[PDB]
């Protein structure tokens, strides 16, 4: 069954501040994905917006002409096939095609612990390249003005964990760095849509649920009757007997937007920097929200069993408001309720868009964020 | 035959080779339903994942069965903003005069029109009189979007040949609707149109 657990607002100018919606709005409901957006704000206070994860390569020539390389990784939660292609890319740019050893430390994570990263290595990296996948990276590379090699190839005899305390450099290595894109290209990236990988990384890469506790209750003056934590993604951690869902007041998720917008702002960004913008970002779940939000709406979704859920800004003649909408669902009894809520979201976001003069198109290109960007090239450190 | 669980877990989460594994085995019937009236396409249809759509429709799965909610594979793509898999569905040869789930009885092409103009046309270029049909209440799209679209959604609806003059169960005219839910912008340009 479909209905509203909650609905709150609060315009972004307010001078005094105050939360207007149900009075509901201090009740803790499930709210999915749009945990994502409050895992966001931790990151973005904890690393900064324009804070980059530095993967070093540390690279040392071997008696035939090869190269030993140790990874010593740097935790970037969005490692993955696109990453790795580019890596496999400079190296080649960089001559490296002949590899001896290939060895990883425990903070190479790395998603197409040891034991699973070094099959990916083997069965993924090391391997054949995807032209499918890879032109079309290539391609996109491209149009953020990235160069990638045609037909990049590498051979790698052996492939090892090697533990980061007990790794020592070789003198005769040299130490390169590839850096990621940049944290709020990642983030955007994580709020367009993902599954739970991204989020859940950052939420752990962070200190967990010890450190979200402490974090929130800082900066928020939040305790566990006003948001309660397990993840980063918001997905269920028990079972659909026991569901685990991280919960939070529809107030804590206007006063979560209110310090993202504001810690975004001292760096010269918006919201829509780091989450969708609907009917602008079609690669996003808002890809295709019509009417009177597309183009205004910039906003973050959720689904689980229990809850359908959006939150966000409006950019109105009124001014820009915060919002989020937490509908109750029963996905388990009746797998309509999901399509029923979000159009019902979509109405009440509509009318409050209404009722404040109508829309107002916000300043938005719709950004291609891929993991690496023109700054990723292999360099010395 | 019987319906499998994992089967239907897999085309949700969009996981193409499980369900590789689980159909070119021959244990399941395809179309076979589960307790709430799901289909592995209809779960394939409600996660977006097109490759499973595509896997399915080459085994020519029935694509009009129905779940617990009334709605179909193509349903559940349009309602849960899915376009990529009900553009497939439509070039299948789905169905588009259905129903989706909810109170009001919204057609297809009025959940279409609110938020993906390409799918709604081809809906309308399959039954050109869907423009026209109404919901349980006696509303057409043009009422949806004269409450919370814009005056490009009107026009877009009148140029597939949107009747202006009709009026819902509550004697209301779309122009009616625009006014109580404080639409300024749709009721300046309803009020205007011949
Ligand atoms: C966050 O809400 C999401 N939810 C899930 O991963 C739960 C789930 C369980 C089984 C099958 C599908 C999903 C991700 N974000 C959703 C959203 O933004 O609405 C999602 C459905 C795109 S997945």
């Amino acid at each position: 069954m479909v209905y509203l657990n909650s609905m709150c607002h609060m315009a972004a100018n307010s001078k005094t501040q105050q939360i207007q919606g149900d009075d509901n709005k201090d009740d803790k409901f499930p709210l999915a994905s749009i945990s994502k957006v409050v895992t966001t704000l931790w990151a973005v206070d904890r690393l900064g917006p324009d804070y980059r994860f530095k993967t070093k390569l540390h690279v040392t020539p071997t008696a035939n002409g090869s190269y030993d390389i140790h990874i010593e990784g740097s935790r970037d939660p969005l490692f993955g096939r696109n990453m790795s292609y580019f890596l496999i890319s400079e190296l080649n740019r960089m001559k490296i095609t002949k590899i001896e050893k290939l060895t990883f430390d425990e903070n190479f994570l790395l998603a197409w612990q040891a034991s699973i990263v070094r099959a990916t290595l083997t069965s993924s990296f090391a391997t054949a390249i995807s032209p499918g996948y890879y032109t079309i990276l290539k391609t996109k590379a491209a149009r953020i003005g990235v160069q990638m090699s045609n037909r990049p190839k590498i051979d790698v005899r052996t492939i090892s964990f090697v533990k980061k305390a007990e790794f020592q450099k070789n003198e005769k290595s040299t130490t390169m760095v590839l850096m990621s894109a940049p944290l709020k290209t990642i983030l955007k990236r994580m709020n367009n849509q993902s599954n739970n990988y991204i989020a859940d990384n950052l939420y752990w890469n962070l200190g967990g649920t010890e450190a979200f506790n402490a974090y929130i209750a800082g900066k928020m003056q939040a305790d566990t009757s006003d948001i309660e934590f397990h993840n980063g993604s918001g997905n269920n951690e028990g079972s659909v007997a026991k569901p685990v869902y991280n919960e939070a007041t529809c107030e804590m998720m206007i006063k979560v937007l209110y310090s993202l917008d504001k810690s975004l702002s001292a760096k010269g960004y918006d919201l829509s920097d780091v989450m969708a913008v609907a009917a602008k970002d079609k690669a996003s779940t808002v890809g295709s929200y019509g009417g009177v939000m597309a183009g205004s709406t910039t906003a973050k979704t959720g689904s689980v069993n229990k809850a359908k859920t959006l939150m966000g800004s409006v950019s109105t003649k009124n001014g820009e408001i915060y919002f989020a909408v937490l509908m109750h669902t029963d996905y388990d009894k009746s797998r309509s309720d999901w399509g029923v809520a979000s159009q019902q979201i979509k109405n009440k976001v509509s009318q409050l868009i209404n009722q404040n003069g109508g829309p107002k198109a916000i300043k938005y290109t719709e950004q291609l964020p891929l993991p690496f960007d023109k700054y990723s090239y292999l360099t010395k450190a | 035959g019987k319906s499998s669980k994992a089967l239907n877990e897999a085309a949700e989460q969009g996981d193409l080779a499980k369900v590789k594994n689980l159909v070119q085995k021959n244990k399941i019937d395809l179309n076979a339903q589960d307790e709430t009236g799901m289909t592995p396409l209809m779960n394939a249809a409600m996660g977006g994942n097109l490759d499973i759509v595509k896997f399915l429709l080459s085994k020519k799965v029935n694509l009009e069965l129905k779940n617990n909610g009334g709605e179909t594979a193509l349903a559940f793509a349009v309602t849960n903003d899915a376009y990529d898999v009900a553009e497939e569905l439509i070039k299948a040869g789905a169905n588009v005069d259905i129903i989706v789930a909810g109170d009001e009885g919204d057609t297809l092409f009025m959940r279409a029109a609110q938020n993906n103009k390409k799918t709604a046309e081809s809906i309308l270029a399959k039954n050109k009189s869907l423009i026209n049909k109404a919901n349980t209440l006696g509303e057409t799209a043009l009422f949806a979007v004269a409450r919370y679209g814009t005056p490009a959604d009107i026009d877009f609806l009148i140029k597939k040949g949107a009747d202006l003059k009709l009026k819902n169960k509550k004697g209301q005219t779309a122009l009616d609707v625009a006014k109580e839910a404080s639409n300024q912008d749709t009721a300046k340009a309803l009020s205007k149109k011949k």
